[PDB]
């Protein structure tokens, strides 16, 4: 029952740049001069994606920037040069034992230039002000890199709780995040109160983005 | 040219087992070695067995001995697995695949079928529009956005205009708070063609059979 132990976890590799993912497998496997070895290419939302079968032999429809080599226990995934379109996790997978068992998987970011965020704050809809529940949404997007600080104001006051963010995975074009940040209250609480802020820090400026609203202005 | 059709989605209750399915299609079902693998939400994979459909002669890894069953249908070119006494470990997706001709290497795919495993009560979302601040426009770029609330399982689809606009489109991943989910959309256009060109999100949620166009208003 093979374990099969991939290297790195993460990687983060520059546009133009060769990619070297690795993959052990705690007994051989190999038989009859051939290793029974495969990579895969998972993107969100889609099925695993067949780049390379027995350690070495590429894909039909799969283009030539992808490579592998190795023999008995050790194996590696070349990508070279890598491309906006290579944001992925892969995986090994060996088929040389059952249970045919994979890889850890390796998440692959792109390197790129900073970017600033583009900040957009949007008051409760009518619509909702009519539930007795409010929420205020900002998002921060298509910056680089990953790494973004979000704060709250409420009648310049900062604000902790009733917070949720998400983060869209790596663009696969312009290679930016993006994020969202709900404030929810009651209406009640919503208002009792007159102005509203969302602040963005990020790498690209020691000042902040702020970005802010007067109720029925 | 081959294909491997498995449903999108299934919502099961704790205890009540489910049966999964895998059509096949493009060549000969009876010929080649169907695998099963399991796909826990933002995690790696796991091998659950095999089965050839000529005889049904099968393999199963023995961590899932006591929980998947495999037949085929040959008649109908389809796979199944099914899942007994399902517990919230057993939340993931499901893939089938099959096998290379002449080859131990999984080539072709199904899409997966996603399985919640939850007692919690189906619940239609809420749409409501997104317009931007008061004020005139300053810049060369208008956002929007779409706010879908309070839902439950998985998945909606979000369009807007129809889907004939979809760059400058970022739809965020759900947040699971409670028992229900909550996603929200921001389309970004040339502010030139904002409000003089109307912009509509177009939500769906299956489950509950919501089907709902929401118009955005300046």
């Amino acid at each position: 029952d093979i374990v099969l132990t991939q290297s790195p976890a993460s990687l983060t590799v520059s546009l133009g740049q060769r990619a070297t993912i690795s993959c052990r497998a705690s007994k051989s496997v190999d038989s009859y001069g051939n290793s029974f070895m495969e990579w895969y290419q998972q993107k969100p939302g889609q099925p695993p994606k067949l780049l390379i079968y027995r350690a070495s032999n590429l894909e039909s429809g799969i283009p030539a920037r992808f490579s592998g080599s190795g023999s008995r226990t050790d194996f590696t995934l070349t990508i070279n040069p890598v491309e906006a379109d290579d944001v992925a996790t892969y995986y090994c997978q060996q088929s040389n034992e059952d249970p045919y068992t994979f890889g850890g998987g390796t998440k692959l970011e792109i390197k790129r230039a900073d970017a600033a965020p583009t900040v957009s704050i949007f008051p409760p809809s009518s619509e909702q002000l009519t539930s007795g529940g409010a929420s205020v949404v900002c998002f921060l997007n298509n910056f680089y890199p990953k790494d973004i600080n979000v704060k709250w104001k409420i009648d310049g006051s900062e604000r902790q709780n009733g917070v949720l963010n998400s983060w869209t995975d790596q663009d696969s074009k312009d290679s930016t995040y993006s994020m969202s940040s709900t404030l929810t209250l009651t209406k009640d609480e919503y208002e009792r109160h007159n102005s509203y802020t969302c602040e963005a820090t990020h790498k690209t400026s020691t000042s902040p983005i702020v970005k802010s609203f007067n109720r029925n202005e | 040219q081959v294909q491997l059709q498995q449903p999108g989605a299934d919502l099961v209750r704790p205890g009540v087992s489910v049966k999964l399915s895998c059509k096949a299609s493009g060549y000969t079902f009876t010929s080649y070695w169907m695998n099963w693998v399991k796909q826990r939400p933002g995690q790696g994979l796991e091998w659950i067995g095999m089965i050839h459909p000529s005889d049904s002669e099968t393999r199963l890894s023995q961590k899932f001995k006591d929980k998947a069953t495999l037949t085929v249908d040959k008649s109908s070119s389809t796979a199944y697995m099914q899942l007994s006494s399902p517990t919230s470990e057993d939340s993931a997706v499901y893939y089938c695949a099959r096998l290379k001709p002449g080859g131990t290497w999984f080539a072709y795919w199904g899409q997966g079928t996603l399985v919640t495993v939850s007692a919690a009560k189906t619940t239609a979302p809420s749409v409501y529009p997104l317009a931007p601040v008061c004020g005139d426009t300053t810049g060369s770029s208008v956002t929007l956005g779409c706010l879908v609330k309070g839902y439950f399982p998985e998945p909606v689809t979000l369009t807007w205009n129809s889907g004939s606009l979809s760059s400058g489109v970022h739809t965020f991943p759900a947040v699971l708070q409670s028992d229900l989910y909550t996603l929200s959309s921001s389309v970004t256009v040339t502010s030139s063609t904002w409000p003089s060109q109307s912009i509509t999100c177009n939500v769906a949620h299956p489950a509950s059979s919501t089907k709902v166009d929401k118009k955005i208003e300046p």
